[PDB]
RNA sequence: GGUGAAAAGAACCCCGGGAGGGGAGUGAAAUAGAGCCUGAAACCGUGGGCUUACAAGCAGUCACGGCCCCGCAAGGGGUUGU
RNA sequence: UCGGGGCUUAAGCCCAGCGCCGAAGCUGCGGGUCUGGGGGAUGACCCCAGGCGGUAGGGGAGCGUUCCCGAUGCCGAUGAAGGCCGACCCGCGAGGGCGGCUGGAGGUAAGGGAAGUGCGAAUGCCGGCAUGAGUAACGAUAAAGAGGGUGAGAAUCCCUCUCGC
RNA sequence: ACCGGAGCGCUGUCUCGGCGAGGGACCCGGUGAAAUUGAACUGGCCGUGAAGAUGCGGCCUACCCGUGGCAGGACGAAAAGA
RNA sequence: AGCGGCACGCGAGCUGGGUUCAGAACGUCGUGAGACAGUUCGGUCUCUAUCCGCCACGGGCGCAGGAGGCUUGAGGGGGGCUC
């Protein structure tokens, strides 16, 4: 019994061009390029998801840092106060309070500013 | 999900340039040229302050500096290469000295350009009186 | 392949790929390279085995029921419409498939042309036709071979 | 409505021919007899030819008034290339592609 | 050939943006006196003619 | 190697020197029109949506934002500015 | 050019202290798979603890392609195969299914059998089509010009005159 | 029409280049190839890295697209190093 | 009348005298075929530049009303000898 290609190879083809709409020139064209295309973007998204979380960590910080300064203090001794103060609570995204709702933010830090000494 | 802010307005600054050490100065400049001090702050949309400077001519720097420490310009032909000494700088166009500064500091991409402009720097006193002329040291 | 020998090109110099002739089976056109040749796929299975498997059928048959020895075959003489009205008196409506094992000619060619009845000679009892079939019946003389080689 | 007109298998080069094409896309089948009238090039023939047929399609078949219909669209196409074999020096010899056309022109009434 | 090769495909995007100033103008022309016809400037033209 | 069940293979009119088309007509289908069944991909082109002329690039990815589009609607698709 | 800007009781060096930032490490929450151990008489299933970077390579379990038995069967013009499309469902995945459009005559469950069974690279083979590019070239530097004619169309065909080899 | 040395005559071989002629190159109309080509959104310096970077880092520079030219680089093309 | 770097800069710029193919010979070594860094005469160097770089020249758009003319000079280049 002979077994032609057939569909099958059109089919895993067609499929990976699927993923590789949108993609630049022959990138988006050639299967033999899309798919080392798609290699590369797979891997990245993977990595970019693990730094998403660092990302954001980061951005919060910054936010409450300012609105830290502002208040007198800066973010170091405002999250030792915190923590030092119990209030695990805020969680560095929650922390968006500084931007609005800050009478609470104020609020946490004088709590902050309290648990110092 | 995060909070995003919407169109404000430029919260426009004066500082006092005279006395101030150089890159110091510089320093607080460039971050009140991004966000970074107003809890808002985001990363991608040009909303720091319009710093203004003034008095520029007279910005103080340790050390002998002045005679020594260079700045190099290249021309793209062969010994292109230019070298002037901080202490040329101030003789003639003098604001360069903390331009050269406040944009070193600045991040590179394209947005930093954009901020790099909203800084004003004069041999001062006095400057377009627009609008806010506050106060900041 | 009907191919020459020659090497197609010089393989030095010319810049081209590297070859042999037309016959490699990387040319198209050219040999297959693992492709059937004619074989025997039979083997012998142990006699005893052969055995066993045509009691087995025979009983597996037996014990649902469907087994059925007879006889008095009185639709003798090749005719389907006897053979029909026989089976009629005998419970084979020809809604279930039956293996009709016997010697006798004229039955056999009666129930033949009919679509679900697989005529059979006793020589001939073998596992697969026993098992395609829902229903067995034969004749009792058939009964007396199939015995003889395991009863 | 509108009035379509092809002529295919026009033994010249698309590239060449959809020059004079995009010459005249959407304008007014006036001054386009004109662009034709008076453009520089062998593909002038070709198109003005088609847009001639198209016009008379147009009228002795869809009651369009002549002097009211503009170049809606058109377009040229690539037929199948005419390959000859060029001798070339040292013996080596290649392959030569005599292209080919097909070049559409849709009209169209002005308003209403 | 011999010598100087393309060391890359140009791809769909370079090749038609060199072609970016390959589009022909049209021809210009002007109404004749003469007749309603239309005519390249500064040229006597058939089916018209000239006044001497 | 392949029109279609059948040649019924497109009379006649129209533009054209012709080729080729547009009407008409045949057929179940003409996107079955004659190298004519299905007709994938590279490749070429017309239209439309988003986008681009201070910007340094394995061409993506993560986020946010704008425009357009599908469910009036909480959603999702396309695009890409940072 | 210390990575840069830039820094001088420092943003340098040393001694001491407190706090913060921070990796895919560790924690939390949810999910998967393997192994061990527990109940489930029970097949199912739940609970607990632990393991899961990987090239050569060994082992295990699957997906799809052609064909055979299942076929005097079943699906099919109320549309088979194949094609194009999807933001939908199922699967860890290979895939499977559904819906829309095209297509127009075949297809082959469950369960098993047999192989010409899966391609991205072999300066691979065959075919198609691109790039270079409207680029080089149009093949002897003996040479042409004009009027008239023919024709849908003429530098290039015919005729006449002039010039040249 | 062998290889070495010298001298006379004469010269764009040269000091040292200039002008002119024709045939190409260039522009328009007609016809229209090739080797090469992972894909390209393809800059400089100083470093770095398999020790020689448009693709890594830092810094500098740079509106978008071409036409005629030059040949330093793409360890340029060609030939699975003779 | 400087030395050195730049693939002892530069052959997709040229040359090809030297070196390093096949011819031939001297000396020389080898029975020999041949050989040597010992010499000597002869000996085919590839029309088309895609990208970067470079010399020049344009088209597009931009410069918050549009247009004609005259300009400022940030930044860059040239020039710098000597008896
Ligand atoms: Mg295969
Ligand atoms: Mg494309
Ligand atoms: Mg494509
Ligand atoms: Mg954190
Ligand atoms: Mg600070
Ligand atoms: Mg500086
Ligand atoms: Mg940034
Ligand atoms: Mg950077
Ligand atoms: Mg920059
Ligand atoms: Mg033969
Ligand atoms: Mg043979
Ligand atoms: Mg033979
Ligand atoms: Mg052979
Ligand atoms: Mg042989
Ligand atoms: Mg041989
Ligand atoms: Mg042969
Ligand atoms: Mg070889
Ligand atoms: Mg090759
Ligand atoms: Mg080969
Ligand atoms: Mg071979
Ligand atoms: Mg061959
Ligand atoms: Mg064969
Ligand atoms: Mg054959
Ligand atoms: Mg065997
Ligand atoms: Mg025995
Ligand atoms: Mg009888
Ligand atoms: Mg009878
Ligand atoms: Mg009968
Ligand atoms: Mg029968
Ligand atoms: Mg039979
Ligand atoms: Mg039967
Ligand atoms: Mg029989
Ligand atoms: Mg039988
Ligand atoms: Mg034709
Ligand atoms: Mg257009
Ligand atoms: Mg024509
Ligand atoms: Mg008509
Ligand atoms: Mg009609
Ligand atoms: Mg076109
Ligand atoms: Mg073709
Ligand atoms: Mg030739
Ligand atoms: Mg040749
Ligand atoms: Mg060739
Ligand atoms: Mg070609
Ligand atoms: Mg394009
Ligand atoms: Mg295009
Ligand atoms: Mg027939
Ligand atoms: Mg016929
Ligand atoms: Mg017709
Ligand atoms: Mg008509
Ligand atoms: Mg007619
Ligand atoms: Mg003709
Ligand atoms: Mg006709
Ligand atoms: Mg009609
Ligand atoms: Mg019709
Ligand atoms: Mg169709
Ligand atoms: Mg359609
Ligand atoms: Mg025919
Ligand atoms: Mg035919
Ligand atoms: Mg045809
Ligand atoms: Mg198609
Ligand atoms: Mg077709
Ligand atoms: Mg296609
Ligand atoms: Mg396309
Ligand atoms: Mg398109
Ligand atoms: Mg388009
Ligand atoms: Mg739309
Ligand atoms: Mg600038
Ligand atoms: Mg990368
Ligand atoms: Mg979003
Ligand atoms: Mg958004
Ligand atoms: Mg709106
Ligand atoms: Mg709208
Ligand atoms: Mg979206
Ligand atoms: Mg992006
Ligand atoms: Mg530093
Ligand atoms: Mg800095
Ligand atoms: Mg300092
Ligand atoms: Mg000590
Ligand atoms: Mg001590
Ligand atoms: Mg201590
Ligand atoms: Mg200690
Ligand atoms: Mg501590
Ligand atoms: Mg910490
Ligand atoms: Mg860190
Ligand atoms: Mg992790
Ligand atoms: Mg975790
Ligand atoms: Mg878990
Ligand atoms: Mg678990
Ligand atoms: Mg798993
Ligand atoms: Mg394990
Ligand atoms: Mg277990
Ligand atoms: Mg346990
Ligand atoms: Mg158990
Ligand atoms: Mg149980
Ligand atoms: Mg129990
Ligand atoms: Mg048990
Ligand atoms: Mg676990
Ligand atoms: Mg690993
Ligand atoms: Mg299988
Ligand atoms: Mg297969
Ligand atoms: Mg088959
Ligand atoms: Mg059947
Ligand atoms: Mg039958
Ligand atoms: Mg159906
Ligand atoms: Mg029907
Ligand atoms: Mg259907
Ligand atoms: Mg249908
Ligand atoms: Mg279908
Ligand atoms: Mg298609
Ligand atoms: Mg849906
Ligand atoms: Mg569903
Ligand atoms: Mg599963
Ligand atoms: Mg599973
Ligand atoms: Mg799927
Ligand atoms: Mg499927
Ligand atoms: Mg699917
Ligand atoms: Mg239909
Ligand atoms: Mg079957
Ligand atoms: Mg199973
Ligand atoms: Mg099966
Ligand atoms: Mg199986
Ligand atoms: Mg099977
Ligand atoms: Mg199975
Ligand atoms: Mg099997
Ligand atoms: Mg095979
Ligand atoms: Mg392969
Ligand atoms: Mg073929
Ligand atoms: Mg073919
Ligand atoms: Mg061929
Ligand atoms: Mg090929
Ligand atoms: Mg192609
Ligand atoms: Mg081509
Ligand atoms: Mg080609
Ligand atoms: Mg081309
Ligand atoms: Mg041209
Ligand atoms: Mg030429
Ligand atoms: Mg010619
Ligand atoms: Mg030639
Ligand atoms: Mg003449
Ligand atoms: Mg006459
Ligand atoms: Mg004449
Ligand atoms: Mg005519
Ligand atoms: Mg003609
Ligand atoms: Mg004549
Ligand atoms: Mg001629
Ligand atoms: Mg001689
Ligand atoms: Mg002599
Ligand atoms: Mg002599
Ligand atoms: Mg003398
Ligand atoms: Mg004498
Ligand atoms: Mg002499
Ligand atoms: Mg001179
Ligand atoms: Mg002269
Ligand atoms: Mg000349
Ligand atoms: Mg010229
Ligand atoms: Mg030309
Ligand atoms: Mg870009
Ligand atoms: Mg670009
Ligand atoms: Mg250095
Ligand atoms: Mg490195
Ligand atoms: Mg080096
Ligand atoms: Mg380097
Ligand atoms: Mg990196
Ligand atoms: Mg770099
Ligand atoms: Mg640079
Ligand atoms: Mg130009
Ligand atoms: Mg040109
Ligand atoms: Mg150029
Ligand atoms: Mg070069
Ligand atoms: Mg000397
Ligand atoms: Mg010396
Ligand atoms: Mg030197
Ligand atoms: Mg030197
Ligand atoms: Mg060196
Ligand atoms: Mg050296
Ligand atoms: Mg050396
Ligand atoms: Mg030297
Ligand atoms: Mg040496
Ligand atoms: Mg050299
Ligand atoms: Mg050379
Ligand atoms: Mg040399
Ligand atoms: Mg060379
Ligand atoms: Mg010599
Ligand atoms: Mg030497
Ligand atoms: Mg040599
Ligand atoms: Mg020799
Ligand atoms: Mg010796
Ligand atoms: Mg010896
Ligand atoms: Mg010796
Ligand atoms: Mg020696
Ligand atoms: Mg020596
Ligand atoms: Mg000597
Ligand atoms: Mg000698
Ligand atoms: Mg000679
Ligand atoms: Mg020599
Ligand atoms: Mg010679
Ligand atoms: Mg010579
Ligand atoms: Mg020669
Ligand atoms: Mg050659
Ligand atoms: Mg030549
Ligand atoms: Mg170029
Ligand atoms: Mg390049
Ligand atoms: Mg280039
Ligand atoms: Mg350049
Ligand atoms: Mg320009
Ligand atoms: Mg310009
Ligand atoms: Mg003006
Ligand atoms: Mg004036
Ligand atoms: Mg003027
Ligand atoms: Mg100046
Ligand atoms: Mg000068
Ligand atoms: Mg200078």
């Amino acid at each position: 019994p002979r077994a032609k290609t057939g569909v099958v190879r059109r089919r895993k083809h067609k499929k990976i061009l699927k993923l590789a709409k949108g993609y630049w020139g022959l990138r988006s064209k050639s299967f033999r390029k899309a798919r080392e295309t798609l290699f590369a973007a797979g891997n990245y998204a993977y990595a970019h998801r693990k730094r998403r979380k660092r990302d954001f960590r980061r951005l919060w910080i910054v936010r409450i840092n300012a609105a830290c300064r502002q208040h007198g203090l800066n973010y170091s001794t405002f999250i030792h106060g915190l923590k030092k103060a119990g209030i695990e609570v805020d969680r560095k995204n929650l922390a968006d309070l500084a931007v609005r709702e800050p009478q609470v933010f104020a609020e946490l830090v004088e709590r902050a500013k309290a648990a110092q000494g | 999900k995060t909070y995003v802010p919407k169109q404000v307005e430029p919260r426009w600054v004066l500082i006092d340039a005279e006395g101030k050490t150089l890159g110091r100065l510089a320093t607080k400049i460039a971050t009140l040229l991004r966000g970074k001090h107003r809890p808002d702050w985001t990363p991608n949309v040009a909303m720091g302050d319009f710093v203004v400077v003034v008095n520029a001519d007279k910005i103080r720097v340790t050390g002998k500096k002045l005679e020594q420490k260079i700045y190099t310009r290249y021309s793209g032909y062969p010994g292109g290469l230019k070298k002037i000494p901080l202490e040329k700088m101030l003789a003639t166009h003098p604001e360069r000295v903390l331009e050269h500064a406040v944009k070193g500091m600045l991040p590179k991409g394209p947005l930093g350009r954009r901020l790099f402009k909203r800084l004003k720097v004069y041999a001062g006193p006095d400057h377009p009186h627009q609008a806010q002329r506050p106060e900041k040291l | 392949v009907a191919y020459s020998g020659r090497k197609i090109w010089p393989q030095k110099h010319t810049g081209r790929a590297r070859h042999g002739d037309i016959g490699a089976p990387i040319f198209v056109g050219g040999g297959v390279v693992f492709g059937p040749k004619p074989r025997d796929y039979s083997y012998t299975l142990p006699k005893k085995v052969r055995k066993k498997g045509l009691a087995m059928a025979v009983a597996d048959r037996a014990r649902e029921g469907k087994l059925l020895l007879v006889e008095a075959f009185a639709g003798v003489n090749g005719k389907t419409k006897e053979f029909l009205a026989w089976a009629k008196e005998a419970g084979l409506d020809g809604s279930e498939s039956v293996l009709l094992v016997t010697g006798n000619e004229l039955v056999r060619r009666a129930a033949r042309n009919l679509p679900w009845v697989v005529t059979l000679a006793p020589e001939g009892l073998n596992v697969y036709d026993i098992v395609r079939t829902e229903r067995l019946v034969m004749d009792l003389d058939a009964w007396e071979v199939f015995q003889n080689r395991i009863g | 409505m509108e009035a379509k007109a092809i002529a295919r298998y026009v033994r010249i080069s698309p590239r060449k021919v959809r020059l004079v094409v995009d010459l005249i896309r959407g304008k007014s089948l006036e001054e386009a007899r004109n662009i034709l009238r008076y453009t520089n090039k062998r593909g002038a023939y070709f198109v003005a030819k088609v847009l001639e047929s198209a016009a008379a399609n147009a009228v002795n078949n869809h009651d369009m008034l002549e002097d009211r219909l503009y170049v809606k669209a058109a377009y040229v196409d690539e037929g199948p290339a005419l390959k000859r074999v060029l001798p070339r020096a040292r013996g080596r010899a290649d392959i030569i592609k005599k292209r080919t056309s097909h070049i559409t022109v849709i009209l169209g009434e002005k308003h209403g | 050939a011999k010598h100087p090769v393309p060391k890359k495909k140009t791809s769909k995007a370079r090749r038609d943006a060199r072609r970016s100033h390959h589009a022909l103008t049209p021809p210009i022309l002007v109404p004749c006196p003469e007749c309603k016809a239309m005519k390249p400037p500064h040229t006597v033209c058939p089916e018209c003619g000239y006044y001497a």
